[PDB]
């Protein structure tokens, strides 16, 4: 039971972060932070400076 | 005598869950 819950659990958190980055890219920060790869449910990566 | 329009994502995770964890009955 633990393996299935942990996964789903570790996937909803990742989505939360990608959404936030996209939202920030609009309003305040803007074209200074970029996403380079988001395969869903596994990982993401951000670029800066 | 309501939906906050985020089911366009959580649904996908569930599908990824079901596609990866088939019921055992």
């Amino acid at each position: 039971m633990y393996n299935c819950l942990h996964s789903f659990c570790l996937s909803l958190q990742l989505e939360v972060l990608h959404s936030q980055t996209l939202m920030l890219i609009r309003e305040r920060w803007g074209d200074l932070v970029q996403v380079e790869r988001y395969h869903a449910g596994k990982c993401l990566s951000l670029s800066v400076w | 005598f309501s939906s906050i329009f985020q089911r366009q994502r959580v649904d996908a995770l569930l599908l990824d869950l079901r596609q990866k964890f088939p019921p055992k009955f």
